[PDB]
């Protein structure tokens, strides 16, 4: 049909993407 | 800041094992300073000494908020490590203790707990859903239940936004539908906050939520954020443009009616600059986005035409990173598949044919099938006008026909039967 829509393949983690975890350097 | 700098792990253990709350506080602080250093903090040594259950129980000491803060921070930094290290913090019982700290009267203890829950949720879908089951969402959203977000400290508000993003993040499974519905109205509000880091992370959350089946797209679209996402699409800060564009691109994977919403919000006018953006991932994402719009209805293909975006596709097909050229080939093959005769012809007037033929020299085998389909579709449209032969010369004059007959003796069955077919039928 018109289901030529192609879903993204980029995952939610890794480069480009925001940090999944971050350490606290100080306060 | 003198007596707690660079303690040994064994001294930290001695202090935490005493029966003196102040000695435990100092040793907990010393542990947090060890775990806060940038060159290889000794996370595994701290775990091996059995400190996690002690840190976790210090979280419950309402009587001594400094040890609450020091152990929250120490556990935050352990949880920021590997999956195995984050699992150790969870296995200690940290999740419910961090959720209890969200209500703390001390904003800096509240904030550490937000941060810590962000690290745990950030590990993946299982810990993300476990944080949700322990009930983290209500206390988190309550921290944003103020008339004007501007009165919150910038650092605090960025951290809360980041942690809500991780709660919206990752797939297989996606976050529970009820949780998404619980968070969305706050996300909508954050999407209008003026700080670029809040805006970036809010867009990222929307991009996570829209990357799924069309009913997920619908619960986002239902909140009316598409105009605001289009506006963010035009920001000068690329950390905002990048997630806004992925959200928009996710939404146009949905129905014709969801795709029309981004068009009506004015997105198409931003693509002249998006399709020439110097940052490669923006150009690729923008072209991928275009390819799903050219998979829309004919009247949506016509709005692509009216906005003058076909020459920008010709431009991307002529010169771009190969991955972006590949997304443009999909955009053309989608266009030629669903377009009218007149729309497909317009493609040729714009100069699609030569850069299309030049891409048949790619040895990526998938793109060759995509280009061959497009040519087939263009010949079919021209033969509804008897132009078949006038198009043959164009393909011949730019080295095209040489390329198609070369792939007449190609590896893939689907490749060489289409090359054969094309020449059999339109050239010789």
């Amino acid at each position: 049909r018109q289901q030529r829509k192609r879903v993204s393949l980029e995952p939610h983690q890794g480069p480009g993407t925001p940090e999944s975890k971050k350490a606290t350097s100080c306060f | 800041n003198q007596g707690t700098v660079n303690w040994s792990v064994e001294d930290i253990v001695k202090g935490i094992n005493s029966n003196n709350l102040e000695s435990q506080l100092q040793a907990t602080q010393a542990a947090r300073k060890l775990l806060s250093r940038e060159k290889q903090p000794p996370i595994d040594n701290i775990i091996r000494a059995g400190l996690i259950p002690k840190f976790v129980s210090f979280l419950g000491k309402t009587d001594c908020s400094p040890i609450q803060f020091e152990s929250a921070w120490a556990l935050t930094n352990i949880a920021s490590g590997t999956s195995e290290q984050t699992k150790a913090v969870v296995d200690g019982g940290a999740i419910p203790a961090f959720i209890s700290l969200l209500a703390s009267p001390h904003a800096h203890i509240s904030e550490q707990a937000v941060w810590a829950l962000g690290n745990i949720a950030g590990d993946g879908s299982a810990f993300r859903d476990l944080v949700i089951k322990h009930g983290a969402i209500d206390p988190l959203l309550a921290l944003l239940a103020v008339p004007d977000l501007s009165t919150l400290a910038c650092g605090y508000l960025r951290n809360l936004t980041w942690t809500l993003s991780n709660l919206c993040r990752n797939k297989n499974p996606a976050p529970p539908l009820d949780a998404v519905e619980q968070i969305l109205p706050t996300l909508v509000r954050l999407l209008h906050h003026n700080d670029p880091e809040v805006l970036a992370d809010s867009c990222w959350a929307i991009s996570y939520l829209t990357d799924g089946p069309n009913e997920r797209i619908e619960m986002v679209v239902k909140k009316g954020v598409v105009p605001q996402l289009v506006k963010l699409l035009g920001a000068t800060e690329l950390p905002i443009v990048t997630p806004a564009l992925r959200a928009i691109g996710n939404i146009v994977t949905g129905t014709d009616e969801q795709t029309q919403k981004v068009i009506d919000a004015g997105a198409l006018a931003v693509f002249p600059s998006l399709l020439t953006n110097p940052k490669t991932n923006i150009q690729k994402e923008a072209t991928w986005t275009m390819s799903n719009i050219t998979a829309g209805r004919q009247d949506q293909i016509q709005q692509v035409v009216n906005h003058g975006l076909v020459p920008f596709l010709v431009g991307v097909l002529s010169k771009a990173d190969f991955k972006t050229q590949k997304e443009a080939a999909w955009a053309i093959t989608n266009y030629t598949s669903g377009g009218t005769v007149e729309q497909i012809v317009y493609l040729v007037h714009c100069g699609i044919i030569e850069p299309l033929m030049n891409l048949l020299s790619a040895k990526d085998t998938k793109i060759i099938q995509v280009i061959l389909d497009a040519i087939s579709n263009i010949f079919q449209a021209a033969e509804k006008l008897g132009e078949t032969e006038k198009l043959s010369i164009m393909i011949e004059e730019c080295g095209g026909l040489d390329k198609i007959e070369a792939l007449q003796r190609h590896e893939n069955e689907s490749v060489y039967k289409a090359s054969l077919n094309l020449i059999e039928k339109y050239f010789s």
